[PDB]
């Protein structure tokens, strides 16, 4: 993984969703 | 991913950090996702930069965008109307300072006769040493592009020049020989002290127009203690 | 009920908002359910207006009315020595502006020597274009009510005035014609910076005494961030 | 649907209609889903417009957009070295002229006096009452946007001109009285001869390098018979 750290308070917008073409991003956490 | 955002990292909401309204639009490609300096106008309503109040807090517009980086603007928190959280006392993370558009250091190191600039990387033909500031700023808008004589301004008129450009889709760069040009960046600095603008802007420098909103501690994060603007 | 009156509507009580004691009886009639600019005495004392401090914050002293709309005096929170909080941050709701007394604008319309107030329903006696701070005063006092030439203040020129007066109950009016009489009122804004002031009275004009108490956003809310006096 | 795309109707494919490959890569915003008066280069290969060999056919490149009328360009007919298919002896149903770029008519209407034209709503300032194709040419360029020099081809004599712009954003129109100016719109016309142009352009113009290509019957449907350009 990248050296890059988001902090602060998840808000929406901050939201991991499946891809209006299709991707569930949900599922690649593991990868 | 290649990016971080700005966020509140502490808001508490029942110490003075408030709720309103826009009285305004939120432009998510120039001003989401960023520290803005707000005010409130004749009405209830809040708005980037200095209102009727002065600067009276700090505010980040925190909308998505896509895999593809476009932002959907559908969004319920970014139109005049919608209801947003406005901060003087708390904690930003991921902290940048707010600019709108850009700015260029211009030194001049020809001795006599003519250099040129090139303005979008096309050249700006000659410009001689020790021009004044308003022949300087004719010789870039003067340029054969969409740029006219309001999407700039023009200062520093020993041969340290300075370029300030509203639009953040003009880069101004060296060309002839006996001329230098640095654009002027703007990063967040550790153990550093931020102003607020009637702009809107948000960065380490007060002016005639700053008023204090915070300090850093580490460059990444923002102590926000906003002395609210007063007449 | 007839009537609003205010009340902090977020209050948190750690973050700088503080007990005390007051130093002082508070004037239900004229200082209850009202929102006062305090400081502290040269003791550990609240106090309206400015103490030995300056002004520290806002202080709102809460008292019920009866059934038939009168406050009773044996509270626990308004005379010298109950406790008391006082709020430097926090949000006001119901917010309007507080004075304290009556003033009234009085401007002679005729240019004839010979006009008549009435106070508090009788007539004042023969008026014309009056000295304010003499002629008009005296006219004012000199009727067999009980009120005397320390009830009222009067200033301005000969064609227009103002009666201020400390007492609630002591009521100017014209009678005669060729004069006009207004009672001054205030009323909050939205989006307005609004002042604390040595008398311990808030309104959105900064004197040459105005510690800046916060802002309202809607004109029914005050945003409450105090700046502190200092020496 | 609001559209209809050119097509090929009959193509046989055994009779002189052939297979190529693209030498250069497809425009799909300038040149997909239109009728392409084609050549060959030094190589074996299709290019628009006249190549070595001079126009030897008509191409369309038939190509999908999505639900937004974006086409992707991933596609496996589009590229340099992908195959395609060239006619000389068929029929294209929905037929449409091919152009680049725009054309304006220009006509004076004044007695004297200079006149004014703009460029996507941007004022030349003056052009003479008596000007030269050159110096009308040198007044629409210098308008302060990003069109050049070479954006432009001017002819004509005084009392009218003809505008010809190889890219499609720019507009031209008459500012005010005294001048007038018309968009030259193509259209399908019944009963005409078509031609091919060096440039990969077809219409109902031979000019100095038309190569005929095929005639209109009802508009719609063009009915190709390529008389091959030759030495």
């Amino acid at each position: 993984t990248a050296p890059v750290r988001q902090e602060g308070i998840m808000t929406q917008g901050d939201l991991v969703t499946v891809t209006s073409d299709g991707i569930d991003l949900n599922a690649l956490w593991n990868s | 991913a290649l990016k971080t955002k700005p966020r509140w990292d502490k808001y508490d909401g029942y110490v003075g950090n408030y709720r309103g309204v826009l009285g305004e639009d939120i432009d998510l490609d120039t001003e989401a996702n960023r520290v803005l300096a707000v005010g409130t106008n004749s009405n209830g309503a809040i708005v980037v930069g200095a209102g009727q109040t002065g600067i009276k807090g700090l505010m980040i517009v925190a909308v998505g965008a896509d895999i593809h980086g476009a932002m959907l603007d559908g969004g319920i928190n970014n139109h005049a109307g919608d209801p947003q959280d406005v901060g003087k006392h708390g904690e930003i993370t991921n902290f940048q300072p707010t600019v709108f558009g850009r700015t260029f250091g211009v030194a001049i190191s020809a001795t006599e006769g003519n250099v040129k600039l090139a303005v979008n990387g096309v050249d700006t033909g000659n410009i001689a040493y020790d021009t004044s500031a308003a022949n300087l700023k004719s010789g870039i808008v003067a340029v054969d592009d969409g740029f006219t004589a309001d999407d700039f301004t023009v200062t520093g008129t020993a041969p340290n020049f300075t370029i300030v450009t509203t639009r953040t889709d003009v880069t101004i760069t060296a060309s002839g020989e006996g001329v230098t040009v640095t654009e002027a960046t703007s990063v967040a600095a550790a153990g550093t002290n931020y102003y607020g603008h009637a702009d809107g802007t948000v960065n380490a420098v007060k002016g005639s127009d700053g008023v204090y909103v915070g300090h850093t501690q580490e460059a990444d994060r923002l102590i926000v203690n906003v002395k609210d603007e007063e007449d």
